[PDB]
């Protein structure tokens, strides 16, 4: 009831990232460098038929932190700085080199001759990683093989072994003196009592690590004349096993490269690229904080419709800025700024989007380009564009008329329009052109201390009813900051369904009208109704508009009694 | 839950060997310092389907890392997962950021007495997951 | 008796304006030489110059641009070098006899074309600065030749013919009458018989033409060589026009001047300093400043805006809330600001946090939230501080730095004149609170729930403190983005209200708290008197902290129980 | 308010009219490419030139006032610019400065300071908004 000895490959790799992140951290630094790792002998994975190798960053370190039965196993990590040089490089060769220091080291101490090493390629512009693992597992003489039959009577050396393996953790092997008592490996000792236990890395049913090889190859030099001996394969499992063992029949044969996925002899492949991605990381960890806000708080808060909602911005100054910025930040990803002007050395202190430097550029490009500098993923246009106002003539005709003709353009292709501009008079054409190409509208107007919010979308616009909504207003800091964020909270509660029989949604209430005041820190909430007789709502105006084109807008433009006229409030 | 007792809990719950007799895991590790616990596993068949379903692309494997939250000293799920493809015709792995994460089940997934560690590991991981 | 020797007064009086400079600039960008033009007012003539006034700007440069109807356009040159020696080195009386000889050859074909005037220049654009000389040939063939001149006021009737042919022909600088009597073009042939001259005079100064006057009559001795004795009229647009009868007489070879005479009274070139408009910095900086005092002076008088700019200001965090109070605080005029953040920019905190970019993450938040400051207005003094700020109701990861942290904070609220609570949650506004209460210094705490915000200010009866007495500063709690924006700027609008003089300001209300809603879009305003009991303001626990130090602080933190057995909250 | 053209008309009136030529400040006066600005070069008054030693510890060469007319306030508005009387070599320099506080230099644009916002109205203007605080004649 005999057998010849086989083996179960030594060592299964895994590689964390962080050995990875710190293989490259060294390449930009500065051969072979050394690397140390604790095996846990005691709590194997089932999957596994041999001990884990576990690879980290802190795998550099040359004394870690070690649990108390754990073996420091030591090893090398070669790497190369082109991957033709990985692949042209010899395996069956550098291997055997490896176990010839293995089985240098192993005649001055039996513990030092088992060992690993990593051969590895760092690609550090697509940052993809090869590797390969082997165990320098040395067979000498290669003609040399071992037959086994069992000696179930030696079972109680097991708990010996285990302790003592426990104990020394950087002893591989143990004898027996005369006493039969465990102790370290010597040739004399060993010579008389012949019994011989091997710390085993293998959870193969009667099946030892390949490990074996390079102990029993080390017997033969130092004990020449021991042909028959008892061998222990110990482990910290139930399946220790005890063997009757005789040598049976200079050249060393060197084994030990580890198998990949496929059983193939063949490196491993590590794509650490999407680490180089923050474009996609941030847009995931955006939408993902955004998400947070409907399964935690609001579970039918509608996301996807501010998502998808294009935006219009008719201003570029200090509430387009700040608007701008709430929207970026709930989720809207198209925005389409309209200014006339150019960023002054001034501006960047009131105005959220210009830096210092950027004065003498144009705004709405400029603030276009910022946002995609905030968040690179943004669908962001700036246009120089002029709105003429109202009860002024006309600078230049021809100019304006191909201006009024592109904001109607702009209107028709964008879902929601914002009033951020400076004055009054600017906010009747974009009021009305938006009437007619019936877009949703939020106005938002600065005064002194007090502000405007309200919405167009029968409710009724702006113009449908003392520093408010001037040319030349100064406005405390705090005005627009208030006007912009609300009028951002007001379209986005203005986008949920509203619940049944009532105005309320899932953010709250929808007011028609919002003003605000700083000194006594207070919020007016007023309702109006749409009026017949207004200059920029009136089916009398909006049929004008439709059958005269640009002549009314001039007309309107530079005489106000003939638009009060045609609506009928004068 | 305090630190120490997570700490004590966390080495009790290692040595027990559950996660070492689960079928999935293909290796269990402590870090350097002991505050966590490296888990990585093989794709359910379940998770397999999906990600070919939704991403249509294979699994490799996935990564658990329990840890130690100071901040809300509770304990942290984090959440990697592997893809499955090829370079020359040999196996390669590859991180990947899931275009829908939610739907398949320092840039990890993040998620959001003395039976604590026991029942925490039951509800936020082996129910989705199984045992 | 009654006559005299004819004197000459200086033909133009020059001002550059400083847009001619930049058009000067632009061309070098865009020694050599290059034409002029420029359009005289003969028709209003300040009282202060004794010549017309001859005007250049950058539309000076093209050759055909639009003059009023009774001006007369001038054609001239200017001669640029392209280094500062050159200039100097430059023969002036030689280079302006030259332009004479140009003159004088144009003058025997067309007797109005031999007027023009000339700059010579060198633009230093490192330092933008520019030195010019203008000069108008002026010439005597023959130099030896002077003009005796009597009055003759029989003359008189035909003053008013020429002002008003002169109007009308503004290229034309002299005319003469025909034998019908009557103005006309010159020529040399009919001036022969009829022996009267008319010439257009760029002088206000009685009976003392214009120096031009020497290159006409030079043209008219080479035209009619044996005229010696005409009548002389010197037409101007004023009552200043006067007849002469003239003779020729002797005392070829030509003399030539006309160099301008500097503000001294010296032939030197001037020289115009436009550096200033290199300093948009200093530009910017009164800008600014100027925009704030028309918050004083148009509307608010009794604003003050000093004690605002003198203010210095910690900010405690750099998340949403330390990003948006810092603008609205430079917004104000604040100058001098510390943030404090133990934090590194995420890829994805840009979006939020409004002084970071996409570009900046992996970047110290303290840090770069100062960087920014100076981004957006380079004069502002800011710093920032990579700091932690120990949470209550939890043990301390390293006791060492923490203490160190401890130190540092004290230290940097000793500095300071208002602290802004900005942190994430309650459980890291204890520590700060206590120790601004020691300190003694004005506070303003902003806490932000899921739709709603708090706003409040610690005291100097008394108001007491945030710990005083539902997902509100909750820390794993994700906020609507419109709270943070609402409470920032409530927050700095309540603390330039609280720094002028009161209880309402020039500013308005200064309450205790401010409260607001997204939901209803609502604000609530309440007060709250100092709590005996509180773990904060109550003497026992500033006795506590007095006597004890970090070690009351250390126990404080860890086990918040014995912080209630202080403040004798325990028992309520 | 009032109209381009009523601005327009009444500016030319002003400029023909020589008030400002027969002022005793101006060392020039011009309108611009257009018709629609008036670019007054002045001396500075005594006082200003008190102040501007006291104040900036430098001399006043002259000062510049520009009347242009704004198509958005459609009022008239007065762009100021200040000189400084100075020297290089020994040759009188003048250069264009920015005062440190101009509001107290005086007793009270792109490039340019700006004071900041019926036959008779352009006339009745320039009395308040310059003849006051300067002296005419
Ligand atoms: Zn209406
Ligand atoms: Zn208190």
């Amino acid at each position: 009831s005999e057998r010849v000895l086989s083996y179960a490959p030594a060592f299964k790799s895994f590689l964390d990232t962080s050995f990875f992140q710190e293989l490259s951290r060294l390449k930009l630094d500065v051969t072979s460098q050394p690397l140390t790792v604790n095996l846990d002998l005691h709590n194997i994975p089932k999957s596994a038929d041999q001990v884990p190798l576990f690879l980290t960053n802190r795998s550099f370190e040359k004394h870690n932190n070690k649990r108390t039965n754990e073996v420091p196993l030591q090893g090398s990590i070669f790497n190369f700085n082109v991957l033709d040089e990985f692949k042209n490089l010899d395996k069956q060769l550098f291997l055997h080199q490896r176990a010839l220091e293995c089985w240098e080291d192993g005649i001055k101490d039996i513990n030092k001759c088992v060992s690993f090493v990593i051969i590895s390629f760092a690609d550090l512009k697509k940052y993809r990683f090869y590797y390969w693992l082997g165990v320098p597992c040395f067979q000498r003489p290669s003609s040399t093989v071992l037959h086994v039959r069992p000696e179930p009577s030696l079972k109680g050396l097991f708990s010996k072994c285990q302790k003592w393996f426990d104990v020394n953790y950087s002893k591989w092997v143990c004898i027996l003196d005369a006493d039969d008592e465990i102790v370290n490996y010597d040739k004399s000792i060993i010579r008389k009592t012949k019994v011989l236990a091997i710390r085993d890395t293998s959870t193969m049913e009667n099946v030892p690590s390949a490990l074996t090889k390079n102990f029993l190859s080390v017997l033969q030099y130092d004990v020449p004349d021991l042909i028959d001996f008892k061998l222990l394969i110990i482990r910290q499992n139930e399946g220790s096993f005890a063997l009757n063992a005789t040598f049976a029949s200079p050249d060393m044969k060197v084994s030990g490269w580890e198998r990949n996925v496929q059983g193939k002899l063949a490196p491993r492949v590590v794509d650490l690229s999407s680490l180089l991605d923050p474009l996609k990381i941030a847009d995931q960890s955006v939408d993902l904080n955004l998400k947070l806000m409907k399964w935690r708080i609001l579970p039918d808060l509608n996301l996807d419709i501010i998502k998808n909602t294009k935006v219009l911005l008719l201003g570029a100054g200090t509430l387009g800025c700040y608007v701008s910025r709430a929207l970026i930040a709930w989720g809207v990803r198209k925005i389409t700024f309209v200014d006339n002007g150019t960023v002054s050395y001034s501006n960047p202190v009131r105005q959220a989007l210009y830096n210092f430097e950027d004065a003498g550029k144009p705004k709405a490009e400029l603030a276009a380009a910022s946002l995609k500098r905030i968040f690179p993923l943004m669908d962001a246009t700036g246009v120089k564009l002029s709105i003429p106002m109202i009860g002024h003539k006309l600078v230049n005709e021809e100019a304006q008329h191909k201006d009024f003709d592109r904001l109607r353009a702009l209107i028709k292709e964008h879902d929601i329009i914002f009033l951020l501009v400076d004055s009054r008079e600017s906010r009747w054409l974009p009021s009305l052109l938006s009437n007619i190409e019936n877009k949703t509208v939020i106005n938002a107007a600065l005064g002194f201390d007090s502000y405007l919010v309200m919405r167009h979308g029968q409710l009724g616009c702006y113009f449908c009813h003392r520093t408010l909504d001037q040319m030349c207003t100064v406005t405390r800091p705090g005005v627009a900051m208030m006007a912009s964020s609300l009028a951002v909270e007001l379209m986005t509660s203005l986008l949920q369904t509203k619940y049944s029989g009532s105005e309320t949604t899932v953010l709250g209430d929808i007011p028609h009208q919002i003003r605000g005041f700083l000194h006594n820190f207070s919020i007016l909430k007023l309702e109006t109704p749409a009026y017949e007789h207004c200059p920029a709502c009136s089916p009398k105006v909006i049929e004008a508009f439709t059958d005269l084109g640009w002549e009314f807008v001039k007309k309107a433009l530079e005489h106000p009694l003939y638009l009060e006229e045609i609506s009928g409030l004068s | 839950i305090p630190y120490q007792e997570w700490h004590s809990q966390l080495q009790s719950l290692y040595d027990s060997q559950i996660f070492h007799n689960w079928a999935l895991s293909q290796d269990v590790h402590l870090n350097d310092e002991k505050d966590g616990l490296l888990l990585r596993l093989i794709p359910t068949r379940q998770l397999q389907k999906n990600t070919e379903r939704i991403e249509n692309k294979l699994l490799n494997h996935i990564e658990l890392y329990l840890t130690y939250s100071k901040v809300y000293n509770e304990p942290l799920l984090l959440l990697r997962i592997w893809e499955e493809k090829s370079i020359d015709g040999i196996p390669m792995t590859k991180l990947m950021l899931p275009t829908d994460i939610e739907s398949l089940l320092s840039v990890w997934y993040s998620f959001h007495m003395s039976t604590y560690l026991r029942r925490w590991v039951s509800i936020f991981i082996f129910s989705w997951l199984g045992y």
